RNA sequence: GCGCACCACCGGCCCGUCUCGCCCGCCGCGCCGGGGAGGUGGAGCACGAGCGCACGUGUUAGGACCCGAAAGAUGGUGAACU
RNA sequence: GGUAUAGGGGCGAAAGACUAAUCGAACCAUCUAGUAGCUGGUUCCCUCCGAAGUUUCCCUCAGGAUAGCUGGCGCUCUCGCACACGCAGUUUUAUCCGGUAAAGCGAAUGAUUAGAGGUCUUGGGGCCGAAACGAUCUCAACCUAUUCUCAAACUUUAAAUGGGUAAGAAGCCCGGCUCGCUGGCGUGAGCCGGGCGUGGAAUGGAGUGCCUAGUGGGCCACUUUUGGUAAGCAGAACUGGCG
RNA sequence: UGCCAGGUGGGGAGUUUGACUGGGGCGGUACACCUGUCAAACGGUAACGCAGGUGUCCUAAGGCGAGCUCAGGGAGGACAGAAACCUCCCGUGGAGCAGAAGGGCAAAAGCUCGCUUGAUCUUGAUUUUCAGUACGAAUACAGACCGUGAAAGCGGGGCCUCACGAUCCUUCUGACCUUUUGGGUUUUAAGCAGGAGGUGUCAGAAAAGUUACCACAGGGAUAACUGGCUUGUGGCGGCCAAGCGUUCAUAGCGACGUCGCUUUUUGAUCCUUCGAUGUCGGCUCUUCCUAUCAUUGUGAAGCAGAAUUCACCAAGCGUUGGAUU
RNA sequence: GUCUACGGCCAUACCACCCUGAACGCGCCCGAUCUCGUCUGAUCUCGGAAGCUAAGCAGGGUCGGGCCUGGUUAGUACUUGGAUGGGAGACCGCCUGGGAAUACCGGGUGCUGUAGGCUU
């Protein structure tokens, strides 16, 4: 008889990708070997992000990647993204960059190749930089999805700015008793 | 009964809607019949445009 | 069930002690309370304005805001599931400096002195506190006189 | 059909099951609840911090030079 | 309660404290053509009987007193409503009672 | 040292509203239009992430996991018993 | 035997009687699979985690919503990869809070027993007196020093147990800027630059975000405790169990 | 006659007839609030627990500044006495502060004066119940107009703990406010913001009874039996001994007190039973208990005999026939 | 040694009675034209310095009361945690730790900040 709680003994973190596509499985096997053998933690982070779901690796915009590469010191380094590189249309000047990503949009691929940059896959990254030396690891905005605007403190609560679940926004659908000082009260 | 922040929904299924359900299994047959009628009408006026005036 | 009165059950809590009624001493009125000062709240029945609630009596908090004759204190309060760090406005008469932090400040100053000193000496000094150790075995000298016998006293009914 | 009125028997176990937490203290607490005049003065002070920045830069450079000279003198 | 017939208080239009005339507010006429009244008249027409509730459980024995403050300054004449706590006896200029006299 | 994502805070911007104010323009100089500073209200901006399909769970409208009333309404049949 | 009266109708010397074995509203078909917060039932195995009968609101009390308890899915980090941040139904060292147990009423309020000294004060019966504070006691409410017994809605005192904080990097020590705030000079706050790291004991890897079922009749026991003569009675607090 | 309008209209139709509750009804509100206790020295904590109170009142009983000290007691002064007014002294508040109670207050927060309406207009933040949502109440601020005082300051109602109300609708107040739809002007109307008209079942339905002619879904969550815990009450038995007994407490009794037993009385509880356990009596029949009426064997006398009662082993055998109900 | 003005802690500072005060100072005290307010220059306000410690005030004394601080009461009352401890119960003892309050008996009877005087 030993008094130990078993409610938090099984950890919930992912061990393998839930997708059944085979190319991702091959990349997972390659980076499993690299992470379990090489002492580099970059391979561990890449493996963990490869295990992640669609919402856990949001797409990275071209403008954000350019701005991140604009920082001093990280010049002539390979961009590593485990998500998708998406074209940004409200930017004009695109420099030459070395990018590694699972997916690159056709517009983004064309603009990157036009500027003289290079686009590589993760199997090419393993051949080029097996330990991930001289690379900048980036990711998209995790809180970019519209679901997080509905998360947090409940609406109708003081000092809360959470979007309620409404069928349609309008004059007579909300903003009444509970939100108007003239109608009962407001929070 | 509401439960922890769901949308307020008002389905319009309070009448006897199952009596007046309109299926669309007739859609491919309808398209084939329309195409046959269109071809027959085009053939009837041999030199005139099939679209019309 | 009990009433929801604000001052219910404060018959003795918000009452001046014996032979200490009358004019409030002016020392409490002219003490400053900077931001980040640890302060313990004790209500006073003489002043009715700025009265803290009975649940904050005896609690200790930190000052974050100051007004002309009142300060804002953030005090932890447990409500049946959790501890809430909530901010209240309390007048000066119900506010006094807490002496819990001054001992720590004095020990910090002494440790800084012991760090600056004995550094060129080369001998490291013990800065951490330790609990009471064993009583450092010694000798007891019963010079001449023998120990006195203590026999139990026979019972007798006194009532 | 009278029933039980009120109790707090099993509540403590429920409270302590999910690790009753002291509120999470975070550095740089918010300024909500402070007197408006003091906030207005602080905002005006921060608004003009950029003014006279070259004086701060020159003083910092002079202090750095003095510190370097003192380090060289010590060595 | 007793309140005076004159009240020198703030005036929103003037922007300063001005003397005001004090009168008791009273309910007006329904005008027979409000949107709610027209809707109620249309709903009550026809068959079906009474369509809206009729309150029949009066409990309070007094109403809240409302004071009509009218600015006496010419070219302003701005009115304003002020409510005072409930009381069952109200008057204006009501017998300032001359504290310290003989009561008979 | 450059510092992803994210968190906390301090600033900035957009719309409504309140207070104090100084100026700008004209096709029509007016009960014209525009701008500032300081608080506040918004499901906002602040270099994006949605769309479509499929699967699972949870809440509903429907007969609604299955069986169960005392009732109500519409239209017809009975004085071969009494 | 023929004929007439048909269902909110008929008929009734009146029983709510009869109206095809049904009548305080007949039978047949349909609306209709009417509604039920109420009973009953609800179909294979193994593995893992694992509850509540509690707060608030509801014409709410055999029911719901809402917090609480539970599960699942993750994510952000640290590391027995010689090299640890942070948190605790714990204790220690400091520093605040209380008015219960106890005790007191020779201290306040209230209750209350009896003797000594008081025309303190006045008054009733009385006795020696026309009367007399002239002698003697007595009963009245009071006093002067004592004395017996009490208070959940009394208290000068006053525990054990208990409840907040502090035990450092988000801390200290210097230099300089900003302020439509406050000020005689000054404050106070906010911005930048520089220098100093095991801050009591022992144990834990932590933090954070979404959905989420069931529950919302409880009961018993040590201890404290309310009503009741008492109850395997009714009702509370802490902890532990059955459920 | 046809169509409108007003009255009448249980002849007829639809519907309603709250909740808590030591079963329900009746009785009360423990249904919305406040004070002390319960409550076990943070806080919070139940019962149809205890003692009470509230739906008001105040142009001053709000806000400033000044001046005094109250209740009570003693000593005195023409009428004048226990209480009329004046003087002196003692007086920690034993008075007063509107109310119920608690806390607090002495050159006040009480009394008397002088001036006023901070009981004014407007953004936010926080506290009480709390889900940490509203309402009410309150707390520190800030921006204008003020009041008062020489000034420091104080005041945006009452010294504090309570005295009150959502949606919809109506009504009033305000802007040289928006719309009033093809455009323009004018009435009207609809909006924006702030008050009021009210829901006492007080987070807020518009609501009378009876059914013994009754029905349905349930409930032993809930009553009327027995049976269970308890014994207040009923019944029965002891302990001490003031007295009755002509004398003498105990032959026979026994007050004032106190300790017990039984469930053959009525009570309290709701534990089993509401998909049903056939009730009050009487008749018939068996068995069991002793707290013994009689018989057998004995102890005691206010036992001379007879008779009588007290007590012991003791339930073997007996404890009847009728008028009334 | 000490006083005055403004104070801090608010009786070790209060209350009752008695004794002593050199100098400065604090007051008593002398009057109501001006300032001011009363039924009364009683209070307040103003104008002064003929007398005084009479009083306030300061110091000291009471086998003084009170107040503050100790011993006793007492390891008593009470109390955290424990037992298949005792007892019919009422209650009590023990183990492990903490630990009171009356009566009674001792000690003490204000320290101190700023500025300005006197004893030169
Ligand atoms: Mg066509
Ligand atoms: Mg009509
Ligand atoms: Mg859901
Ligand atoms: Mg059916
Ligand atoms: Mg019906
Ligand atoms: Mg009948
Ligand atoms: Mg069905
Ligand atoms: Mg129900
Ligand atoms: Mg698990
Ligand atoms: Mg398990
Ligand atoms: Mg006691
Ligand atoms: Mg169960
Ligand atoms: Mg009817
Ligand atoms: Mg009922
Ligand atoms: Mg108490
Ligand atoms: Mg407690
Ligand atoms: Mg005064
Ligand atoms: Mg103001
Ligand atoms: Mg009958
Ligand atoms: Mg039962
Ligand atoms: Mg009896
Ligand atoms: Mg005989
Ligand atoms: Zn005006």
């Amino acid at each position: 008889g030993v008094d130990i709680r078993h409610n938090k003994d099984r950890k919930v973190r992912r061990k393998e990708p839930k997708s059944q596509d085979i190319y991702l499985r091959l990349l997972v096997k390659l980076y499993r070997f690299l992470a379990r053998r090489t002492n580099s933690t970059f391979n561990q982070v890449v493996l963990k992000r490869l295990f992640m779901s669609r919402t856990n690796r949001p797409p990275l915009s071209l403008s954000r990647m350019i701005r991140k590469m604009k920082l001093p010191g990280r010049e002539g380094k390979t961009a590593v993204v485990v998500g998708t590189i998406t074209d940004d249309v409200r930017v004009q000047e695109v420099p030459k960059l070395k990018v590694c990503a699972l997916r690159v949009s056709s517009r983004a691929r064309s603009r990157i190749l036009k500027a003289g940059g290079k686009i590589l896959t993760f199997d090419q990254l393993a051949l080029d930089s097996p330990k991930g030396c001289g690379t900048v690891l980036l990711s998209g905005p995790r809180k970019g999805r519209e679901v997080y605007r509905h998360f947090g403190k409940a609406p109708g609560t003081p000092h809360s700015h959470t979007k309620p679940y409404v069928r349609s926004k309008g004059r007579k659908f909300e903003r009444a008793r509970g939100r108007r000082a003239s109608r009962g009260y407001k929070n | 009964a509401p439960s922890r922040n769901g949308m307020i929904l008002k389905p319009h299924f309070h009448k006897d809607w199952q009596r007046r359900v309109a299926t669309w299994f007739n859609q491919p047959a309808r398209k084939i019949r329309r195409r046959k009628a269109r071809q027959a009408r085009a053939r009837r006026i041999a030199p005139r445009p099939a679209s019309g005036p | 069930t009990n009433t929801k009165g604000k001052r219910r059950g404060t018959r003795y809590m918000f009452s001046r002690p014996f032979r200490k009624h009358g004019v409030v001493p002016l020392a409490t009125y002219m003490r400053i309370y900077k931001k980040g000062d640890i302060v313990d709240i004790k209500g006073m029945g003489t002043v009715q304005k700025g009265m803290p609630h009975k649940c904050y009596h005896g609690k200790t908090g930190r000052v974050y805001n100051v007004t002309q004759h009142a300060v804002g204190i953030v005090v932890n309060k447990q409500v049946k599931g959790k501890i809430l760090a909530k901010r209240i406005n309390v007048r000066i008469e119900h506010i006094k400096h807490s002496k819990s932090r001054d001992s720590f400040l004095k020990r910090v100053k002494e440790n800084d002195q012991k760090k600056k000193e004995a550094k060129e000496k080369g001998t490291w000094v013990q800065l951490k506190r330790q609990p009471a150790p064993p009583r450092e075995a010694h000798f007891v000298r019963t010079n001449g006189k023998e120990p006195e016998l203590l026999e139990p006293i026979p019972y007798e009914f006194m009532a | 059909a009278k029933s039980k009125n009120h109790t707090t028997h099993n509540q403590s176990r429920k409270w302590h099951r999910n690790g009753i937490k002291k509120p999470r203290s975070q550095r740089y607490e918010s300024l909500k609840g402070v007197d408006p005049k003091f906030l207005r003065n602080m905002r005006f002070a921060k608004k003009h911090n950029k003014k006279g920045l070259k004086k701060m830069q020159a003083n910092n450079a002079k202090a750095m030079a003095a510190r370097a000279e003192a380090i060289k003198a010590l060595v | 309660v007793n309140v005076p017939k004159t009240r020198r208080t703030f005036c929103k239009k003037c922007g300063k404290h001005q003397p005001h005339k004090v009168t008791q507010y009273k309910k007006g006429k329904d005008s027979l053509y409000a949107q709610g009244k027209r809707r109620y008249d249309r709903k009550q027409s026809g068959y079906g009987g009474q369509t809206k509730p009729i309150f029949r459980k009066k409990a309070k024995t007094t109403k809240k007193i409302v004071l009509r403050l009218e600015c006496v300054e010419p070219n302003c004449r701005s009115k304003r409503m002020l409510a005072i706590k409930r009381c069952k006896h109200f008057e204006l200029g009501g017998d300032k009672k001359r504290k310290g006299q003989v009561i008979q």
